[PDB]
């Protein structure tokens, strides 16, 4: 509606018998291939990302936002436990880091 | 024939069908990313979770009922053939 790309804001300009709009948009330029999976299995339960999608760089799996590549370690704070691993199709296996575990031990 | 001229359109019949085919491939293989920028590949089984997340439905509903949603969608597409042919 405000030009090609993700709309951010726009600017008005006067014109003879009309108006001129300067639409500022967010358009990505570079991209990279990444192996994905809809969910992961930690201890038999299916973990789905609250915000984002699971990606893999060939050796480890990370979770990042859809529009930008910001890989983060998958934890229980970024994923919600729901269902079972049997009903999900294409599910993979990955260990979910728990931030509560090193605090109780230290 | 007696002063009337019917000019042919700029785009032919097969020209319109090729444009819709490009949009159909972009919507299925890339979702809404091809409209904003370049074509970003994404699985269709995972693209539907993005659409459910935009209407207030969590992604666990899609994966737990993937076979029911796929069967419901295939039956809905097939009903258009009978609805258009019988009801002119
Ligand atoms: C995938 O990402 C992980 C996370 O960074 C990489 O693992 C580490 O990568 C650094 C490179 O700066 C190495 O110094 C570490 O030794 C790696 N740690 C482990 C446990 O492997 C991993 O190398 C990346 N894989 C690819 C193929 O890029
Ligand atoms: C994730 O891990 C589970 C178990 O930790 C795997 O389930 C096993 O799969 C093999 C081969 O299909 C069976 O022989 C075992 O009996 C299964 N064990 C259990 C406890 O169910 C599962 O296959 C792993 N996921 C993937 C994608 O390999
Ligand atoms: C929710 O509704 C769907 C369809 O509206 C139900 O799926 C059908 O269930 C019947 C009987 O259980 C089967 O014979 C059909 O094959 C199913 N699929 C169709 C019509 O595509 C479903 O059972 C309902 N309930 C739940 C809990 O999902
Ligand atoms: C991703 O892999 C496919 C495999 O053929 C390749 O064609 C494509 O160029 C790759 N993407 C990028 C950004 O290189
Ligand atoms: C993806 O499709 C290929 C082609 O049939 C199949 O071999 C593979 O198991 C599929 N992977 C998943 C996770 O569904």
């Amino acid at each position: 509606f405000c030009g090609k790309g993700y709309h951010l804001m726009s600017f008005p300009q006067s014109a003879p018998h009309g108006v001129v709009f300067l639409h500022v948009t967010y358009v990505p330029a570079q991209e990279k291939n990444f192996t994905t999976a809809p969910a992961i299995c930690h201890d038999g339960k299916a973990h789905f990302p609250r915000e984002g999608v699971f990606v893999s760089n060939g050796t480890h799996w990370f979770v990042t936002q859809r529009n930008f590549y910001e890989p983060q370690i998958i934890t229980t704070d970024n994923t919600f436990v729901s269902g079972n691993c049997d009903v999900v199709i294409g599910i993979v296996n990955n260990t979910v880091y728990d931030p509560l575990q090193p605090e109780l031990d230290s | 024939f007696n002063g009337l001229t019917v000019l042919p359109p700029l785009l032919t019949d097969e020209m319109i069908a090729q444009y819709t085919s490009a949009l159909l491939a972009g919507t299925i293989t890339s979702g809404w990313t091809f409209g904003a920028g370049a074509a970003l590949q994404i699985p269709f089984a995972m693209q539907m979770a993005y659409r459910f997340n935009g209407i207030g439905v969590t992604q666990n509903v899609l994966y737990e009922n993937q076979k029911l949603i796929a069967n419901q969608f295939n039956s809905a597409i097939g009903k258009i053939q009978d609805s258009l042919s019988s009801t002119a």
